[PDB]
């Protein structure tokens, strides 16, 4: 019985939050991904000197 | 190839010296299936001796082989 | 904790035989490539012989090859060095040194007390800089040590070590592979330098740190120590 | 008037005695190998479609034995004084010949290794990884037989190996190679693996353990009995080639007779070989019982 | 009861609120982005040491060592660069589902069906590794222990309770209960203040480590979730499920963005891991092969088919220099 | 090229790699026995025959070492962790005979059997059934038929044919009679003979595995 009260309290606490638009939440994420594409050895295959394998 | 098939009947290890050609009535070449391409010649009394193909004497042998 | 104690010693007859024994209590003796090191009573250290883990590999110093032998008694945790045809230059104090080799491991972690042996009456040479540096507590010290071969291996870590033999004690590791720190020493020590040129920097020195510092390399056997720099006040 | 000390000793007698027995052995080994490998390849491929590792090895061993025995009719149709005709290209023939023989031997080794790992360690192998190992063993067979077929040239009548244009001591290296990749290493590894798995399975108080150790003993004995004289003959032949303990032409012709006879026996081993591994298995005995009609 | 219909009306409010912000698909805005292309990774190493199925692995903090755990009862600390085996730790119980390597390099945690993920102390004076402590108190089965630091360790469980332990005192501090499933994965945020958990409720949740209350709840999967990794930025996280799809949730957008699905794919997901930049979304599928994913374009760019059994664990180095897709055939393969 | 001191590190790897193999061999010597059963069905009665989460039972019998895995305490989703046991030599079951009137819970057990026999992971592992508690079963069958939970049965009320029939009824759920073999022993308080069956069954299945690996069978 009280577990239902705990559950509804958890949903009520989680509901009161600010959710930004997916436009901004995707633009900043893709901007971060483009700003680190120069430091990711998996996108661009690094030449065999820096590669330690 | 493998030893089960061998077609050479020679064992030339040491080669003989100069021999009178008229004594050597006949000679034959050898089956060069084990490397040692040589000539196996027979004497008057039919004893078989190995020899190198440098000796041009067998050449002269052929004409008296043809003439006789 | 970790404990290494030896036996034997005293005075012997030249040319004889002597099995020096090193005990071991307090660690996994089965997986420690142990060493032995000479210390003549008036000069620096010199490597005797190295034994690997599980006895899978044996080395010797060039001057002692074919005269000694190392045997491991793993079930009873005891390391034996058998000496035969001991000459007048073979008298010294002997330490048995544990050492474990993997990635990030620190060889020469803990050194035994050592035992004395008094008989009766090419390779990388690690040159030091001096024999004494007059210092006072509080200031900095910059010991230097050149070499005779490029210690910077292809994998990119120079196999040069450092030690500290405080008077009437046994030397313990301070710096391994020229940059790292031994677990149990203050971070005031700091190695640096390039290949064939290495430097130790004792920052803010105090007392009880006045022992001899022995520059050592470990690239290829025979690993060779240095003459040491005995600083005083 | 005079003679010399060293004279050639002809081989017409020993060759003319040995041709009937080698022809008969080639024929019977071709027949038995065909009728005992065309069956094994059908039963373990057409239906189950290569279900396991062991199957991949049995298939490739059977293929090696089949190529080995399919080289034999060309050889027996060639050695009947067919030099003016039937000029088969000997380079390709001895290439396929030796790679099939060494593939059979190394695949016997691989079957022993797989029976070792899958029993004492439970380290079972994937079927695709088994195929990769099979390709590796085929490549190893090519590179282990490359001393033999790369030197056998082609004159007008026969095909031959030249010992006067290349190293005189090279045939010794060849002969030791033939007794190394075929006998010493394979017998050692199969004996060690089968002894280990036999000592392991001997702990089981069950009664069904008797079968496997017997067939392992059987294959070891078959590998021993059908290979031991021939390589020992090669051993004493190498002894002749190093001139350690040698004799005159009588020992040479007796050695040649024993060499051809025990090589024929060694070649006879590979027709009985498929019966040792696959057809002892009940899962294939009932499969042949059901699929004999087709 | 009234609380039940109140819970559904709250769920309707949450759904309407998150529908009010989904005004642009991630693929819609990134449609005009040049694709990654094809990623031809090759198996740089192979350490044919283990004998049983491998269930987990954690890369070192220094991007060289990696600890790998297997059902044979021994988790072994590899040296990926030189194929060596730094350590070999025989477990008390051979059942292991997880292993972690501390961000200081001197601690290894591992657990399984024994309800205890023990803490091993590697860099010790005594020479040999040993059980530093035996963290016990769970009632299900642990599935992912991860190290916050050398003192705090978060652990998943099969009894619906993620726990934050405290090594030096042994007994835990908080208990992140609230979803009634079977937590099969955890994921620390890069700033280590927040962590997400994936249970068999098909509902990943974002928990606040310091506070101890579920900050956010994410839904969109139908079957269970057993693989989660944070985006390197720390505001997104991709979940792997048995649905044959991977979904990328966002923390600030509070909802699903992409569904890395494939009609040809019918097999589950065992482990997921981003790349250093985040563009590549690697994932360990159940059809014996891995599969990369362009995490802003939703289409694959290569297959790491090099295993014979299902790949059950992944890990991407902090340098981004390598991945290593450990599988059930006892072989890890460090791709690059 | 070669390394320098790191070759000794490679030796360390080899020095534990060899030890790994000598533990792997020892692992092949041990016999795994997954133990299932209904809620306190017969698990305690079968573990007491011979010496938190999983409670592994190590014991040896006639130069063979057994491990037993009481996985009943894992109160969680079984299919999430059941794949860890793909490789266990034998799933030693234990279902009580006397539990045939409360909640027909044997049919619940049949569902459990249906989950484990038709399971994708255990497509080659034998199932040594153990229908224990014979005495109380005989008491409850001398005063009640089997039709109380399974109406389709139309035989008699004697012990032997009904016990053999329900054994066959369990065996009929196999659907893969060739690759595996569902054993069964009706044993309760049978002293060492119960263990003897266990040793016999595991030796049999180990021999079958070896015969399948070599290809004989």
């Amino acid at each position: 019985i009280a577990q239902a009260r705990k559950l509804v309290e958890q949903l009520k606490m989680e509901a009161n939050i600010d959710r930004i638009k997916v436009s901004k939440a995707a633009a900043d994420l893709m901007a971060y991904c483009e700003a680190h594409a120069k430091e990711d050895p998996l996108l661009t295959p690094v030449p065999a000197s820096e590669n330690p394998f | 190839q493998h030893h089960g098939v061998t077609k050479c009947n020679i064992t030339c290890s040491k080669m003989t010296s100069k021999i009178p050609v008229a004594l050597l009535i006949h000679y034959q070449q050898n089956q060069a299936s084990c490397g040692k391409r040589a000539i196996i010649l027979e004497t008057r009394q039919h004893r078989l001796f190995c020899a190198d193909p440098k000796e041009q004497w067998v050449k002269d042998a052929m004409q008296h082989l043809d003439r006789q | 904790d970790v404990q290494l104690v030896e036996s034997g010693g005293g005075l012997v007859q030249p040319g004889g035989s002597r099995k020096l024994s090193c005990s071991a209590s307090g660690f996994a003796f089965s997986s420690f490539g142990m060493h032995w090191v000479r210390q003549a009573p008036e000069k620096g250290l010199e490597w005797v012989a190295y034994i690997s883990s599980g006895s899978g590999t044996i080395y010797y110093a060039d001057t002692v090859k074919g005269r000694f032998t190392i045997s491991r008694d793993d079930p009873k945790n005891t390391l034996f060095l058998q000496m035969t045809s001991l000459r007048s230059e073979d008298t010294a104090m002997y330490y048995c040194v544990r050492s474990i080799y993997y990635y990030g491991s620190s060889p020469f972690d803990f050194w035994g007390q050592g035992t004395t042996l008094t008989v009766s009456s090419s390779d990388i040479v690690m040159t030091q800089a001096t024999s004494s540096v007059p210092v006072t507590p509080g200031e900095s010290v910059s010991i230097s040590c050149r070499s005779s071969k490029s210690l910077l291996h292809s994998n990119g870590n120079t196999y040069l070590y450092w030690f500290l033999q405080r008077p009437g004690q046994s030397p313990q590791l301070l710096i391994y592979r020229m940059s790292n720190l031994a677990s149990g020493v203050p971070d005031r020590f700091s190695g640096s330098g390039s290949g064939t040129a290495f430097t130790l920097t004792i920052s803010r020195l105090e007392a009880e740190d006045v022992g001899v510092y022995y520059c050592m390399q470990h690239l290829e056997y025979p690993l060779t120590f240095g003459a040491g720099t005995k600083l005083e006040l | 008037d005079y003679d010399e000390d060293a004279t050639p000793c002809v081989f017409t007698d020993v060759l003319n005695q040995s041709k009937p027995v080698t022809l008969f052995l080639y024929g019977v080994v071709f027949l038995f190998g065909s009728i005992g490998n065309f069956l094994v390849i059908f039963t373990i491929t057409w239906r189950r479609r290569i279900q396991c590792s062991g199957d991949v090895y049995f298939i490739n061993l059977a293929a090696a034995d089949l190529l080995f025995v399919c080289t034999l009719p060309l050889w027996m149709q060639y050695l009947l004084d067919h030099n003016s005709l039937a000029s088969v290209p000997c380079t390709l023939l001895t290439a396929c010949f030796y790679v099939a023989m060494f593939a059979s031997l190394c695949f016997i080794t691989e079957i022993a290794l797989d029976r070792y790992y899958a029993i004492v360690y439970m380290r079972y192998r994937p079927v695709k990884q088994a195929c990769l190992f099979s390709i590796f063993w085929w490549i190893f067979a090519v590179i282990i037989a490359i001393p033999h077929f790369m030197v056998v040239t082609k004159k007008d009548n026969q095909c031959m190996t030249d010992y006067d244009y290349l190293e005189v001591s090279y045939p010794i290296i060849l002969n030791v190679e033939l007794m190394l990749g075929a006998f010493v290493i394979p017998l050692s590894v199969i004996s060690y693996c089968y002894y280990r798995i036999s000592r392991i399975v001997a702990v089981s108080q069950s009664r069904h353990k008797g079968r496997i150790v017997r067939v392992l003993i059987a294959v070891v004995l078959v590998f021993i009995i059908f290979w031991l004289p021939y390589h020992l003959t090669l051993f004493v032949d190498t002894l002749k080639l190093l001139k350690w303990i040698s004799s005159s032409c009588e020992f040479e012709r007796s050695l040649k007779r024993a060499l051809i006879l025990t090589e024929s026996l060694a070649f006879c081993h590979c027709c009985l070989n498929p019966l040792l591994y696959v057809f002892v298995g009940t899962k294939f005995r009932q499969e042949l019982h059901c699929l004999l009609a087709e | 009861d009234q609380l039940r219909q109140e819970a559904e009306q709250l769920k309707n409010q949450i759904r309407d609120a998150r529908k009010a912000c989904a005004d642009a698909t991630l693929s819609q805005i990134t449609n005009n982005i040049d694709p990654v292309g094809r990623i031809q990774m090759r198996t740089r190493r192979t350490l044919r040491g283990h004998l049983a199925k491998i269930y987990a692995m954690h890369w070192g903090t220094d991007s060289r060592l990696l600890v790998s755990a297997s059902q044979d009862g021994k988790l072994i600390i590899w040296d990926s660069y030189t194929t060596n085996k730094v350590h070999a730790i025989p477990l008390r119980s051979s059942w292991v589902m997880t292993c972690a390597y501390a961000p200081s390099g001197n601690y290894v945690a591992c657990g399984g069906l024994d309800n205890i993920c023990s803490i091993y102390n590697l860099k010790t004076r005594e020479g040999n590794v040993r059980v530093s402590r035996e963290l016990a108190g769970h009632t299900g089965y642990l599935s992912c222990c991860r190290f916050l630091d050398d003192n705090q360790i978060v652990t998943s469980s099969g009894d619906t309770t993620c726990a934050l332990w405290d090594i030096e005192t042994g007994q835990q501090t908080t208990t992140f209960t609230g979803h009634t499933g079977d937590v099969m994965s955890l994921s620390l945020a890069p700033d280590t203040r927040l962590f997400v958990s994936g249970a068999c409720d098909a509902s990943a949740k974002l928990w606040d480590v310091r506070e101890g209350m579920c900050r956010q709840t994410f839904t969109g999967h139908e079957s269970d979730i057993n693989a989660i990794c944070f985006f390197p930025n720390g505001n997104a996280f991709a979940t792997g499920s048995d649905d044959a799809t991977c979904r990328l949730f966002d923390l600030r957008a509070d909802q699903e963005l992409m569904t890395y699905s494939h009609d040809n794919i019918i097999c589950g997901i065992t482990s997921v891991s981003f790349s250093k930049s985040g563009r590549l979304l690697l994932a360990g599928y159940d059809d014996f092969n891995c599969n990369v994913w362009d995490a802003l374009k939703a289409d694959r760019a290569g297959v790491l088919a090099g295993h014979d059994n299902r790949v059950s664990c992944l890990g991407v180095t902090d340098d981004g220099m390598a991945v290593a897709t450990g599988s059930w055939d006892s072989f890890l393969k460090i791709w690059n | 090229t070669l390394s320098a001191e790191d070759k000794a590190a490679v030796e360390r790897s080899k020095m534990i790699d060899r030890n790994l193999r000598e533990d792997g061999e020892k692992a092949a010597r041990e016999v795994k026995l997954l133990l299932l059963g209904a809620g306190e069905s017969g698990k305690s009665t079968i573990v007491k025959q011979m010496k938190t989460g999983i409670v592994e039972t190590h014991f040896t019998f006639k130069d063979l070492h057994f491990k037993m895995f009481d996985v009943g305490g894992q109160r969680s989703e079984r299919k999430k962790w059941i794949h860890c046991f793909e490789g266990v030599t034998a799933i030693i079951f234990c279902v009580a005979l006397s539990d045939y009137d409360l909640v027909n819970r044997m049919h619940e057990s049949m569902k459990l059997f249906d989950s484990i026999c038709n399971n994708k992971w255990f497509t080659d592992t034998s199932i040594i059934l153990f229908l224990n508690k014979k005495d109380l079963f005989e008491e409850k069958i001398k005063k009640s038929p089997l039709t109380i939970c399974y109406p389709e049965y139309a035989g008699s009320n004697t012990y032997e044919e009904a016990a053999a029939y329900i054994q066959c009824q369990f065996e009929d759920l196999n659907k893969r009679k060739d690759t595996k073999e569902i054993y069964t022993h009706f044993t309760c308080a049978t002293d060492t003979k119960n263990v003897q069956f266990v040793f016999d069954a595991v030796t049999d299945v180990i021999i079958k595995n070896n015969l399948k690996d070599c290809g004989l069978f």
